[PDB]
């Protein structure tokens, strides 16, 4: 339900310096960036497919499938004789 | 001074305006997470 935040009418009470990062912050920000990168790269800022973000997930796809071999390799060292 | 008559006609026409007020959607909400 509520979602609001009104403007502050009082000059006494408190102003929020030191802000830190939200997620929604983070989020908006790696969107904004992915934006950026579409619309150097290729001349696209209408963003209805991104094959970069595709191509970065594809290698660290790669990059887990090589880490999970090597765990799996590596219990399987130790479990078997 | 005066030497020579030239004659009134219609001004040409400027190239076209429009006062027609553009208004935007707001933004959305914040969702949540």
């Amino acid at each position: 339900f509520s979602s609001r935040t009104p403007v502050n009418e009082n000059p006494d009470g408190v102003q929020y310096r030191r802000g830190f990062v939200t997620r929604h912050q983070v989020s908006g920000w790696r969107f904004v960036m992915r934006r950026i990168a579409s619309g150097v790269a290729l001349h696209d800022t209408r963003m209805l497919v991104d094959p970069l973000r595709t191509q970065s997930r594809a290698v660290l796809t790669g990059a887990l499938i090589l880490v999970t071999g090597l765990v799996g390799c590596f219990i399987f060292s130790l479990f078997r004789p | 001074m005066s030497r020579l008559i030239f004659e009134h006609q219609r001004r040409l026409t400027p190239p076209t305006t429009r006062k027609g007020t553009i208004t935007i959607e707001p933004p959305p909400q914040l969702p949540r997470v």
